[PDB]
């Protein structure tokens, strides 16, 4: 119940909540760009996430 | 700190082509009589052209620029005209020019090849170089009956750093070590190069062992002239030409010195 | 539209000075020969006269741009010597190598037409 | 940013989010 | 609709196309024995896409033979020759086997772009926009099939010595450098045409056009440019030289600076050319009717579009004289220069062999014959052939420096190579403005470079400005250099 | 469309050639045998007669 | 400015230089900014009119102050085409310079105190050395640690880490290239690269100057070495096209044995597969491993003067899978992820028989370019093509909407006075910049 | 208003804050400078030319 | 400073780079004019006194 | 008002003035061409 | 708000310097009087930006805060970067 997570934003926010899918859409965002190896300052992430 | 003292071997001379041999130079040296020989070798080229008449298929810039690629004998005359630039006359003189005429018209129903022969000068010394007295006449262009073709055309003196049209070579072939004893060049693969006709190897060698005391020497050149100034009339003129510049040069460069104080 | 004239890169313009003398301030006995409407035909051959004289530190040649027609000569030479004395001078032998030149391709010339 | 952009004023961005003003103390030519 | 294609029948395991077809067919001319009497002979069949599920075809006579391993062993149809798959700007492309897919797919699109001689009567004709090269040359390798396209006859490019290699820097990144000599001695110059029309209307009695030489005295719309070109008719003469701004045509309608205004024809800014002809008709209403055809020689200089038959395009970054230009060992000098870069990304191998085979039909004095797929032509093949004219088997060079003369360490590689003059020319998208004509609805800058229109400063612009925190930059733009 | 004056990479007349060398081919030369003996060695000059097309000639079919 | 206007760097102030044609010329660094290549690309130039822009664009938006960016605290214009292909040739080992060569050279360095350094090699001949003038090149007394793209593995742990064989392991002390080969690991737009490390100790003039002198020197040099690509650098010896023949006469044999067995019903499928899923994954797995073993067949068959290898290993252009298709072979043909469908009636064209799932009928294309394709190869490949002409043109849309929307949302975020960030309604949306008030510019990787 | 666009061309020996400016692009664009008597002279001249 | 006479006549350069080339005048000066040169499509500035009228 | 245009076949210098409807007198053909001008029009061979 | 604590950054911003060079060039070019030596600058904007290296520029710096305060800092309080 620690780590089980998923990747609807939808579902995060109506079980965990608002800093719960701000964290998941960080880490959804992070994942897609990440990818293909490239790589966002985390202070964009975070700014488009808050 | 002083100069060389190059010699020359000419090992082919002919009305078209001079091949000769330059040893105990510079590179330098060599490449820029090279370079002269293409762009800073003064020749006559038609400059100035005054359709009066054309009904050919072809449109006035077309004719203009095809008749001042036509060479012109500039042996003697080259060195007599002036530039229109520091002729003290306007119009087109004839110390800074030589005037061309052309008026033909094709009445007969056979197409009418309006060659270069066709182009009457006023002096008798610059003419085209196919109409020098085989090679055919150039082509600049066909007629049909009815069509006519009449100008007035003017030469002037120039290089190649103007115009093309003005450059009297038609290949210079430069050459300088054949076998690659200075290794100004790496081949992969020496085995699948062929030898050039001055190489000195037997055909088991592929390249001359490498000489860490060598120097560019022996500069193979290959002078191809279109006509208008015979093979060795270009190399002199290219030196003298050289030797201008430098000579003006020197001067400028003494009057800068002394304008110091 | 904007094809700039073809004579533009040999003759010069109205006051504009064929060579410009600019002493270098980094190093001592070292000057910039600033040579207005002339190329590599030039550049090379006095680069390469300035390299055999043994007074003559640093001799180099560059175009700033190859759609301008100038360039620019960096001469450094020793204390008991002066860099426009080199540039003079190899200009001097350039010329003396060019002459000595010229007479042997006619000597060589009317060698080979007499056969 | 966008109001003062088609109002065609300074928008509130960069150079924009403060004023300037002159310093009689200093203006000692 | 039913598009369809003609095949070859095959038999039980051997063709209907026998040797005495072929003899017939050599003598068409002669026994008027045609395409019509090979199809009535049932040689051949007409097979549509939707026949083809229920067809097996044979790619080559060779597949029909007896083989160690019989893979359908079948047939009942053949192709008369793999590469009439292709179109026709994709036929023209020499060795399309050997590049990649996008590449030949550009070249599809920049054929069509080329300039050359669109068709033979183009002294008669008078189209709006027509460009016509000097001297168009077909080229040395060549595709079987060019003989039917006719490229032969109205060729759309010049066979270039090209050498692929990095002089100066200033061929990167999709670009070229060209031989200042060479563009001297017509090297890919070209002439645009292009034709004004216009007439002059007798709607009604109330007010009617008319060409006449117009007079300051009495006309009211005249610019300040001068109407001395114009004849008393109005029109202009050929052979006169015509500037941008410049009047071609002068109208005058009547007025209900006296009784008529000024109605003429300006030319587009920035043309400079002369006029070719001049003619005068009348239309289907019965009223006068004048074109103008101007000539342009355009020169090919710094910005012009030039491309291969591979998708290699780029611009002219510079134009060396041949005094500047590296050179081999005999006096040749490259006409175009293009950087290496462009060839392992793109992988257009076939403007490399093109290269090759143009070098070896240039030296054997014969056309290269680059059809795509042919066992009997190879880069081994090629390769042998070059090193019997005294030339590098791989087509590489020795060349020298044309600065300095000192030989150049890596051997270039270097050839011919069919090359394309495109019709996107620098002089026809160059364009500038300050404080010139705005729009009636908003007092805004106009919309393109025939009414001295102003560049369009975007939403992402705006965006971009906004990042930079340019607040008085985009305060001006967007204000003060648009519309206070 | 008619054959060029010089040759664009060397600057060879070849003007004069173009006649010679329909003539040649006439006389059952090979293209190559052909420009061989009009003194044409580069392969750029051969170029330039190997690869024109004389286009002047069915301009004239049209009435001037 | 070019457009698209991406990001910020597309448009950058730049100094008016007049000259005769009419093209705008740029620098060859600054195009990777604009995504701008010269095959007929267009640029539009807005001039300020007033003091107040101009200064302002002087100081915000020039080339130097915008080398490096926030979005990933890494330069974006770097080194490019020629000048990093010959800056490899350049800094190798076995690089000599005479003296007139060098004098050549070190006229077309800006940042030259006038001093020729002591060549590495005094007698018997006075020879300098690449790096040598490179050291010129770097700009004051940075420090940078990096590692060429042919760095093996093995070297780091055993002997020789410091005295690098292949001369790998760049290694700048004191503004001096003691050793190494650079490439687009040093030189690109990577982060930690001497650029980037130049635009963080020396000030963005310094770096401005760093890359003219690379751009100048490396290309006059250049004039001299040349580099150039043909026929030789994509051919191979007898010995190579028998392995690679080999090679993929042994894979069309195994995917012909997996065949057989799928057809006798000896294949079974895998957790989670279909058995057509299970078959196609095996397929192509063999095809993959062909052409992986190929194309390294290929790059262990080329020698160090060729030129695509010369291109691969600076990065300039390319990619080692480029060689492979070039040379060994181009591979399968891939349509929506999946190989070539049955277009036909359980056919991919009409010259294959019905239910062929072998490579050649379902689109593998077993030779290379130099070699030639096929025609059905040719026609696969030209679908393997289309697919990429047409993701490329719908992209577009779909990439520019989603560009708006974010810039619409977050147009007027901005950080206040206080280091706060807010909005245009004044609230707050992080009470730190990036939870940590630090701009994305002068921030790096780092090691803890 | 004040605004250009045309091809852009490669040209290594400018620095990476030049742009090559054509002569037809800079003469039809202007920029409007303020006179002082720092440059009164170099404006008049202008002016007359 | 308008001479409005030399507007649009045809003039021959007798003087300085362009000597040779004719072309008509587009606009006049007291001192220079701006002449359309019919040979090139390039318009140059040239000083009055080099300039020649024809016909 | 006095101009020698050319016909399209017939090339005849038909004196057509203004105000009048454009027809070849000696062949009816309807489409006419001007005459190349009287000006000097000079080209430099470059 | 009282001058005696301001909660702002002690260093001159990006954008403070850029609209500095600006505004105070603007006024050398309507002929205002100058502060610092001029030994060869005539270019207003030379001339305002060594006036900044100098520290010699007579402007106020009026940052707005959020809560809609403002603190007023002066050129030579602000501690120059680049
Ligand atoms: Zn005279
Ligand atoms: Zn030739
Ligand atoms: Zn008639």
């Amino acid at each position: 119940p620690v780590r089980t997570t998923s990747n609807d934003i939808v579902e995060i926010f109506t079980v965990l909540g608002i800093e719960a899918v701000r964290k998941a859409l960080e880490r959804e965002l992070y994942h897609v760009i990440s990818f293909d190896g490239s790589y966002v300052n985390y202070r964009h992430l975070a700014l488009l996430c808050d | 700190p002083y100069a060389n003292q190059p010699t020359v071997r000419i090992t082919e001379l002919t009305d078209e082509n001079v091949k000769f041999i330059i040893e105990n130079t510079d590179l330098a040296v060599a490449n820029s009589i090279r370079r002269v020989f293409i762009a800073e070798v003064p020749i006559i080229a038609i400059d100035w052209v005054q359709i009066d008449a054309n009904s050919s298929v072809l449109h006035d810039e077309f004719i203009a620029h095809r008749l001042g690629l036509i060479p012109l004998t500039s042996d003697d005359i080259v060195d007599k005209l002036q530039y229109s630039r520091d002729c003290t006359c306007e119009e087109f003189c004839p110390e800074c020019s030589v005037e061309f005429t052309l008026d033909v018209r094709c009445n007969e129903d056979q197409t009418r090849h309006v060659t270069s022969r066709d182009l009457i000068s006023n002096s008798p010394r610059v003419i085209p170089v196919t109409s020098r007295n085989e090679q055919d006449d150039i082509l600049i262009v066909k007629l049909r009956k009815g069509q006519e073709l009449r100008l007035r055309a003017y030469a002037k003196k120039g290089f190649g750093k103007e115009h093309a049209k003005w450059n009297p070579t038609a290949g210079v072939a430069f050459e300088y070590d054949p076998d690659n004893a200075l290794r100004h060049t790496v081949y992969p693969k020496p085995e699948e190069w062929p030898k050039s006709e001055y190489s000195e190897l037997d055909e088991d060698e592929s390249q001359a062992p490498y000489d860490p005391n060598g120097k560019p020497e022996r500069f193979y050149y290959n002078v191809e002239s279109c006509g208008s100034l015979r093979p060795e009339t270009i190399v002199l003129s290219a030196l003298s030409g050289l030797k201008k510049k430098l000579s003006d040069l020197q001067t400028q460069l003494s009057h800068e010195i002394q304008s110091d104080v | 539209m904007n094809a700039p004239p073809a004579f533009e890169s040999f003759l010069l313009f109205e006051g504009e000075k064929k060579i410009t003398i600019n002493k270098d301030t980094k190093v001592p006995n070292a000057c910039l020969f600033t040579i207005n409407k002339e190329d590599h035909t030039l550049g090379n051959i006095i680069k390469s006269q300035l390299l055999k004289d043994p007074q003559v530190l640093f001799a180099g040649y560059k175009v700033p741009h190859p759609l301008e027609h100038k360039i620019i000569i960096r001469v450094q030479t020793t204390p008991d010597y002066s860099p426009q004395e080199a540039f003079t001078n190899a200009i001097t032998d350039l010329i003396s190598e060019l002459s000595l030149l010229e007479e042997r391709f006619r000597v060589a010339i009317k060698d080979k037409q007499e056969g | 940013v966008s109001e003062n952009i088609m109002l065609g004023q300074l928008a509130p961005a960069g150079t924009g989010c403060f004023d300037l003003l002159l310093d009689a103390e200093k203006c000692k030519y | 609709g039913r598009i369809c294609r003609p095949l070859l029948i095959v038999e039980k395991q051997k063709l209907l196309l026998k040797k005495r077809h072929i003899d017939q067919l050599k003598e068409r001319e002669y026994n008027n024995y045609s395409w019509q009497d090979l199809v009535a002979s049932g040689v051949v069949e007409y097979i549509d896409t939707l026949e083809e599920e229920t067809v097996m075809l044979a790619m080559t006579p060779d597949d029909l033979q007896e083989k160690e391993v019989a893979y359908c062993s079948t047939y009942t149809h053949c192709e008369i020759h793999p590469s009439m798959i292709l179109g026709v700007c994709a036929s023209i492309i020499p060795f399309p086997d050997h590049n990649q897919s996008p590449r030949n797919t550009y070249q599809s699109a920049m054929g069509k772009q080329a300039m050359g001689v669109y068709i033979t009567n183009f002294h008669v004709r008078m189209d709006t926009l027509a460009h016509v090269l000097y001297y168009p040359q077909k080229p040395l390798v060549t595709t079987r099939s060019m003989e039917y396209l006719r490229f032969r006859e109205l060729p759309a490019g010049i066979n270039s010595i090209v050498a692929i290699a990095s002089y100066t820097g200033y061929n990167q990144e999709d670009s070229v450098i060209m031989n200042r000599s060479a563009v001297d001695r017509g090297f890919f110059r070209s002439v645009f045409y292009r034709s004004y029309k216009e007439q002059e209307s007798k709607k009604g009695f109330d007010q009617e056009e008319v060409f006449e030489k117009p007079t300051r005295e009495t006309c009211q719309g005249m610019r300040h440019a001068i109407y001395d070109k114009l004849d008393d008719d109005g029109l202009i003469a050929p052979g006169v030289r015509v500037s941008g701004d410049d009047v071609i045509i002068g109208k005058t309608v009547t007025l209900p600076r006296y009784t008529k205004r000024d109605c003429s024809t300006f030319l587009r800014t920035s043309e400079t050319g002369i006029v070719d002809q001049v003619m005068v008709t009348l239309n289907q209403e019965g009223y006068k009717f004048c074109k103008i055809r101007v000539r342009s020689v355009r020169i090919p200089q710094i910005g012009d579009k030039f491309a291969s038959r591979h998708g290699q395009k780029g611009t002219c970054g510079i134009q060396y004289r041949q005094e500047d230009m590296p050179f081999t060992c005999e006096g040749i000098t490259p006409d175009i220069i293009i950087n290496p870069h462009a060839i392992p990304s793109r992988m257009t191998i076939g403007h490399l062999i093109e290269c090759l085979q143009g070098k070896v039909s240039a030296n054997k004095g014969e056309i290269g014959d680059a059809t795509p797929f042919n066992d009997a032509v190879n880069v081994q093949k090629i390769s042998n052939l070059l090193s019997d004219y005294g030339y590098h088997l791989r087509g590489n060079e020795v060349l020298y420096n044309g600065f300095t003369g000192r030989k150049i360490t890596s051997q270039i590689f270097i050839g011919p190579t069919y090359y394309q003059r495109l019709k996107h020319m620098v002089d026809d998208k160059i364009h500038s403005r300050a404080r010139g004509p705005i729009q009636i609805l908003n007092r805004q800058p106009m919309e393109g470079r025939s009414r001295d229109g102003g560049l369009r400063f975007g939403e992402m612009e705006r965006d971009c400005q906004i990042a930079h925190g340019a607040a008085q930059f985009l305060r001006e733009r967007l204000f003060e250099a648009s519309d206070p | 469309m008619i054959i060029p004056v010089r040759c664009f990479t060397c600057g060879k007349i070849v003007g004069n050639k173009w006649e010679a060398y329909l003539g040649l081919l006439q006389a059952e030369y090979t293209e190559g045998d052909a420009l061989d003996a009009l003194g044409l060695k580069r392969y750029c000059c051969r170029r330039m007669l190997l690869a024109h097309v004389d286009l002047i000639e069915k301009l004239l079919n049209y009435a001037p | 400015n070019r457009q698209p206007t991406l990001h910020k760097m597309s448009m950058m102030g730049h100094r008016v230089r007049i000259l005769p044609w009419s093209t705008f010329r740029l620098n060859l660094s600054v195009t990777t900014p604009y995504n701008a290549d010269f095959d007929g690309d267009e640029m539009n130039l807005h001039l300020p009119q007033s003091l107040e822009t101009r200064a302002e664009i002087q100081e915000l938006a020039m080339v130097p102050r915008m080398i490096v960016t926030p979005q990933s605290n890494r330069p974006v214009m770097g080194i490019v085409q020629d000048t990093l292909t010959a800056v490899r040739k350049f800094t190798k080992r076995d690089v000599f310079l005479e003296r007139g060569e060098v004098m050549n050279l070190l006229m077309f360095l800006s940042t030259w105190d006038g001093k020729v350094p002591q060549p590495a090699i005094l007698k018997p001949r006075p020879l300098w050395t690449g790096k040598q003038i490179f050291s010129l090149i770097i700009p004051g007394h940075i420090n940078c640690i990096r590692t060429h793209s042919t760095h093996p593995d093995d070297e780091d742990s055993g002997p020789y880490k410091h005295i690098s064989p292949g001369d790998t392991k760049v290694v700048v002390e004191n503004g001096e290239l003691i050793m190494g080969i650079l490439c687009k690991k040093s030189l690109g737009t990577s982060a930690g690269s001497l650029v980037h490390i130049s635009y963080l100790e020396m000030g963005h003039d310094i770096t401005r100057l760093f890359y003219s002198n690379i751009q100048t020197v490396i290309n006059n040099w250049l004039l001299i070495e040349g580099h150039t690509i043909g026929i030789g650098d994509s051919i191979a010896d007898s010995k190579t096209y028998q392995d690679i023949q080999n090679t993929i006469k042994k894979a069309k044999q195994d995917v012909i044995e997996v065949i057989e067995k799928a057809h006798n019903n000896e294949l079974e499928p895998t957790p989670g597969n279909t058995l057509r899923q299970t078959f196609e994954n095996q397929v192509n797995r063999i095809l993959n491993d062909a052409r992986d073993k190929t194309g390294s067949s290929a790059q262990k068959s080329l020698s160090e003067y060729n030129n695509f290898k010369s291109m691969v290993v600076s990065g300039a252009k390319g990619s080692k899978i480029n060689i492979s298709q070039v040379i060994a072979v181009v591979g399968q043909q891939n349509v929506e992820g999946k190989r070539i469908p049955f277009g036909f009636k359980h056919r991919t064209l009409p010259h294959f028989i019905k239910d062929d799932y072998g490579p050649e009928s379902r689109g593998f294309v077993e030779n290379s370019y130099l070699a030639g394709l096929t025609p059905t190869e040719f026609f696969f490949h030209a679908m393997g093509g289309r697919e990429g002409l047409i993701d490329t043109a719908v992209k577009t849309a779909e990439t520019g909407y989603i560009q708006r929307r974010l810039i619409k949302s977050m147009e007027s975020v901005m950080v206040k006075y206080d280091a706060t960030v807010r909005n245009s309604i004044n609230q707050v949306v992080q009470l730190r910049y990036g939870e940590d008030g630090l701009a994305g510019e002068s921030v790096e990787f780092q090691n803890l | 208003d004040f605004s250009a666009r045309t091809v852009i061309t490669p040209d290594p020996n400018l620095s990476i804050d030049q742009v090559g400016v054509p002569r037809s692009i800079a003469a039809n664009m202007t920029f409007a400078e303020i006179v002082t008597p720092f440059n009164i002279d170099r404006l008049q001249e202008l002016v007359r030319r | 400073r308008r001479d409005n006479e030399l507007i649009g006549q045809t003039v021959r350069i007798s003087q300085g780079p362009y000597k040779g080339y004719i072309g008509v005048v587009k606009d006049a000066t007291e001192s220079t004019a701006r002449v359309e040169l019919h040979s090139t499509c390039q318009t140059i500035s040239v000083d009055r006194q080099r300039l020649t009228t024809v016909g | 008002q006095p101009m020698i245009y050319i016909c399209g076949e017939c090339h005849t210098e038909n004196e057509i003035k203004s105000r009048d409807p454009i027809r070849c007198r000696e062949c009816g053909y309807r489409i006419m061409y001007k005459k190349r001008t009287k000006r000097l029009v000079v080209f430099d061979a470059r | 708000q009282a001058n005696q604590k301001r909660i702002t950054t002690p260093y001159m911003t990006k954008y403070e310097r850029a609209r500095v060079l600006g505004t105070r060039a603007l006024q050398i070019a309507m002929c205002a009087p100058v502060m610092v030596e001029l030994e060869g600058e005539t270019d207003p904007l030379l001339i305002a930006m060594k006036e900044l290296k100098a520290r010699k520029i007579p402007i106020i710096i009026r940052r707005y805060l959020p809560d809609g305060s403002y603190e007023d800092w002066g050129v030579d309080e602000l501690i120059i970067s680049d």
